[PDB]
């Protein structure tokens, strides 16, 4: 038996909102990046350090430590980039036009090739984030269910059902109607699946960038990519 | 051997 | 307007009396198939198929209502995932097996693999959940509208209110089946999140279809070859 | 392109 099916709509609410990573920097150097080299390089590097904090937060997701090792490398092999992209809408939902990648590292579209596509499919995304007023809860409730979700293929069913009541649970408490609680759950459900949809295109373009050699890349890195693969 | 093998334990 | 005064009931009807016919592979056991042959089964099937999409795609309630460059864009994003969705429909009574056609089913053996275990995954899903024809319809209507809405601002706005009517029809749905409501939400996001599959489905086959082309041995459409263009 | 004239007819 699960610890997370005994939790409250509160405790799992407190759970993820204790388990968030930190915002981490870019480097310093005001310099703006215009190039491939640069820019990837920035991106990269960021993510690197990201990962990191993302494997210690998964561990903190109720549901995620019942699973075995394998299952647990399986979902973040799966997930990693769909993860960091919500993060990176998320704290951009306030700068409409631009994505902030860190608080120190705010790129515009006028940015590189072919990532233009996926730029502003962030940006669309972001925005309808924006527009619907997301919380910070509904947000981590989302981040959960992406881990959970995207590499899921019945305890880990039963988990995100109980997310599921979370979310609901925030939508009631925040004054919601009957009807524009579901109505609100299957729009931001749905925006999993253009999220799903960026990461794969993320995927391939990480893939580029690899047989491109120009940009380094971590081991890390290259075995999540690997594993799409 | 993953690295996510190594960083999940610890 | 028009789709935003239906009834939850006579939203059903519509994408029920809208639903396309199943279509024959040309697959022959007699006949020796290459794994070439096999494939070109697979996308002949999905030419024919699009025709009737097409049309189908007409009768989705709102879907009329969008110019004509959106209604592409829309089939252009979507129309893997919404063949994908029908196929797992109808293999929801042959577990351990997909019925590309009523003359063409197939196990994992024979049958790339990994796609093809997703899509064995997927309608084992659907078969516990016992998902419902009028849920089935309401999915396909949802995958046509969303998958390109965040590739005027007007446009999108209407196609958001015509997804939140068919989130009316599915708990509608929900609550004539005896759920409770907690039932009701739980079953809806569970639903939507198969979508989140479905869409990761159609992302690798799309690529699947890009190597088939490059490597100019399987027949691939005019129509075919344009979709893939337009995915790229 | 096809997929243009078949929803136009
Ligand atoms: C407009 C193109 C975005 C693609 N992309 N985004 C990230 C990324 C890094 C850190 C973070 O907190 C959030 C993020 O979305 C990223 C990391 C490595 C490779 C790519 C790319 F898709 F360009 F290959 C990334
Ligand atoms: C074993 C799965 C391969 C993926 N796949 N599936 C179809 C398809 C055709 C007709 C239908 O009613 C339902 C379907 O899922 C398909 C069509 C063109 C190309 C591919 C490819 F394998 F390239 F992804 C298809």
């Amino acid at each position: 038996n699960s610890l997370a099916l005994s939790l409250t709509a509160d405790q799992m609410v407190s759970a993820l909102l204790d388990a968030e990573p930190p915002i981490l920097y870019s480097e310093y150097d005001p310099t703006r990046p215009f190039s491939e080299a640069s820019m990837m390089g920035l991106l990269t590097n960021l993510a690197d350090r990201e990962l990191v904090h993302m494997i210690n937060w998964a561990k903190r997701v109720p549901g995620f430590v019942d699973l075995t090792l394998h299952d647990q490398v399986h979902l973040l092999e799966c997930a990693w980039l769909e993860i960091l992209m919500i993060g990176l809408v998320w704290r951009s939902m306030e700068h409409p036009g631009k994505l902030l990648f860190a608080p120190n590292l705010l790129l515009d579209r006028n940015q590189v090739e072919g990532m233009v596509e996926i730029f502003d499919m962030l940006l669309a995304t972001s925005s309808r984030f924006r527009m619907m007023n997301l919380q910070g809860e509904e947000f981590v409730c989302l981040k959960s269910i992406i881990l959970l979700n995207s590499g899921v293929y019945d305890h880990i069913h039963r988990v995100l059902d109980k997310i599921t009541d979370t979310l609901i649970h925030l939508m009631a408490k925040a004054g919601l109607t009957l009807q524009q609680q579901h109505q609100r759950l299957a729009q931001l459900l749905l925006i999993l699946s253009h999220i799903r949809h960026m990461s794969n295109k993320g995927m391939e373009h990480l893939y580029s960038m690899k047989c491109k050699n120009v940009v380094p890349l971590s081991d890390l890195l290259l075995e999540m990519l690997d594993a799409h693969r | 051997h993953k690295i996510l093998h190594r960083l999940l334990q610890d």
